[PDB]
RNA sequence: GCUGAAAGCAUCUAAGCACGAAACUUGCCCCGAGAUGAGUUCUCCCUGACCCUUUAAGGGUCCUGAAGGAACGUUGAAGAC
RNA sequence: GAUGUCGGCUCAUCACAUCCUGGGGCUGAAGUAGGUCCCAAGGGUAUGGCUGUUCGCCAUUUAAAGUGGUACGCGAGCUGG
RNA sequence: GUGAAGAGGGAAACAACCCAGACCGCCAGCUAAGGUCCCAAAGUCAUGGUUAAGUGGGAAACGAUGUGGGAAGGCCCAGAC
RNA sequence: CCCGGCGAGGGGAGUGAAAAAGAACCUGAAACCGUGUACGUACAAGCAGUGGGAGCACGCUUAGGCGUGUGACUGCGUACC
């Protein structure tokens, strides 16, 4: 079904009576206003949009402010889309909070993983570095060979090489939910999700179930 | 390491075409002294949004 | 005199619309390129483009003799090391039955920016409905 | 394998029908409309007056300068630039 | 009027005459475990002692430690036994 | 015999093979090899057959009720297979 | 006389037949490097030309439909010694 934007407040630890430890990690899923809602004869497909949180006035474009208005709901920090499951129905301006996920029991967490920068082959593709002494010159962290002799005469597309690493989306898939607390708008999560505290994270149930 | 071919006027330009300087969009102006300074420096005189900063 | 050239300014189009149902697949191409080049008209010149633009319907309908419905191939490569893949007629009829006539008249029209020009005027549908109306189509028993 | 002739029988095959693998097409994850075939949806902004002429997707003066953008500044778990 | 030679290191890529895993026929196939042939290239496919060695022998593992092409792949990438 | 010392047309590209020996100009005509559905100039030409394998467009010993044609023979309304 | 650092280097004035003869000085070629104008060029693949050829600009013309520059598109075409 449809999913939750939130925000990653950071990590912590769960104590249970058996004397267990869970990593948890704790997602602050704020009431989703949906903005627009999309129907085959229109769009061709069928999903909501939705906002959460909330962006300074004088910050909001025009057009920006124009779309808002048009579904009555004030502005948030960015818009998201989620496909309906044929079974789905929403209205513009409904709110939906994260008692969704009260029965759920597993989701899926995306989020923009950390950025790494210019990142070479060792770090970003494993590589084995060569040896630190008998003779090496030069050449401790390099790739060493990228292709073959004339005969190809060519480096292969896709080849691993140096580059920019994370900052980039990324998924983790079935997540336990270990607990949902409506009061405080909070979901918690076992394990790590992609991504710096403070970003963006969207919270969908597990597909592969 | 070296080249196997003279590279030609044409190319020589094309690499150029993104040397071209930039140059200040605007001045802004004094409001007291009302001279034209780069925005958010001092002024030549001394001068900074009006308040005569030190000029010694 | 010089002999006459045709001036890409001045030259006369016209719309046709044609039913794909049942036909040959090699054989119709022939007549679609033939008349998306211009060649069936005496203005013809080799370096202007005085082709007609036509509108094919149906195009999941062709026919194809013997086994070729099972046993034809097309082979295309994405330009990585595996890169080779391949698909059937069957199987592209039944994906995107309008690159199968899109790709037999490619085949048949000349190499350069003239022939991809002439391409541009070929318009295939997989259904029986178009939404040119505005143009006129002329039925063409081709 | 089923039914079944050519070939009174037989036969998985010629018409027709059903099974069958980490391979194939999907399903899972990421990029993706420069997909020049350049797509779709929502919202926002601009509602002056003249002159010349080889008289048309023409040129110029005055008035006007929106939505938005850029620039500059303080900066970032973003970053070689 | 120069196309640097075996071994190793790093990084690979393709073929299928398939080493493992998957699907089958026959068996002098009771079961377990094997033999042989057919289909199958998705992924996977040892560490050490000796020697410059490839190889090979040996020790101990593994579901398996496949066979070949790529200037007997790879020194404007390293090494120089 | 040709290339060497030989251009032009054909064989996709292809000194030595096929056609054919360029004094110069022409926006004229007929032919050679080879060709005439589209790329690409000219028969989707006419009549009678063969092939179902994309054979045509790569290959052997050998294997097979694929299919067309031809000349004979054995057994058969005393009832054959 | 003027700008400039009582600079360098220039702009006037003056001399001279000539200062585009100003001492980096007769004549002042080519490679090479610039400014201005016309045309072409951001979905198109290779000895960069050649044959065909639209459009645009411009000079003509008793509209004489030609000349000059540019060259979309298209056939052929792998430098020289």
């Amino acid at each position: 079904m449809i999913g939750l934007v939130g925000k990653k407040v950071g990590m912590t630890r769960i104590f249970t009576e058996d004397g267990v430890s869970i990593p948890v990690t704790v997602i602050e899923v704020e009431a989703n206003r949906v903005t627009q809602v999309k129907d085959l004869a229109n769009d061709g497909y069928r999903a909501i949009q939705v906002t959460t949180g909330a962006k300074k006035a004088n910050r909001v474009t025009k057009p920006e402010a124009g779309h808002f208005a048009k579904a009555g709901v004030e502005a948030g920090r960015g818009l998201w889309e989620f496909r309906l499951a044929e079974g789905e129905e929403f209205t513009v301006g409904q709110s939906i909070s994260v008692e969704l996920f009260a029965d759920v029991k597993k989701v899926d967490v995306t989020g923009t993983s950390k950025g790494k920068g210019f990142a070479g082959t060792v770090k970003r593709w494993n590589f084995r570095t060569q040896d630190a002494t008998h003779g090496n010159s030069l050449s401790h962290r390099v790739p060493g060979s990228i292709g073959q002799n004339q005969t190809p005469g060519k480096v292969f597309k896709g080849k691993k090489m140096a580059g920019q690493m994370g900052n980039e989306r990324v998924t983790v898939q079935s997540l336990d939910v270990v607990r949902v607390d409506a009061e405080r708008n909070l979901l918690l999560v076992k394990g790590a999700v992609p991504g710096a505290t403070g970003s963006d994270l969207i919270v969908k149930p597990a597909v592969k179930a | 390491a070296v080249q196997q071919n003279k590279p030609t006027r044409s190319k020589r330009g094309m690499r150029r075409s993104h040397d071209a300087l930039t140059a200040v969009t605007s001045l802004s102006v004094d409001k007291t002294s009302g001279e034209k300074h780069l925005r958010h420096h001092i002024t030549a005189d001394g001068y900074y949004r009006g308040r005569k900063v030190i000029a010694k | 005199m010089k002999t006459f050239t045709a001036k890409p300014e001045t030259v006369k189009r016209d719309w046709y619309v044609v039913d794909a149902t049942g036909k040959t697949l090699g054989r119709l191409a022939t007549e679609l390129a033939r008349r998306l080049r211009g060649k069936h008209k005496a203005e013809y010149t080799p370096h202007v483009d005085t082709g007609d633009y036509i509108i094919v319907l149906n195009a999941d309908k062709v026919a194809v003799t013997g086994n070729k419905r099972t046993d034809k191939v097309y082979y295309h490569h994405t330009g990585h090391i595996g890169g080779i893949k391949q698909a059937t007629f069957e199987e592209m009829i039944a994906r995107r039955p309008e690159r199968v006539i899109e790709i037999a008249v490619k085949g048949m029209l000349p190499k350069g920016p003239l022939g991809r020009a002439m391409f541009r005027k070929l318009k295939v549908y997989a259904g029986n409905e178009h939404n040119h109306a505005a143009q006129q189509p002329q039925v063409l028993d081709i």
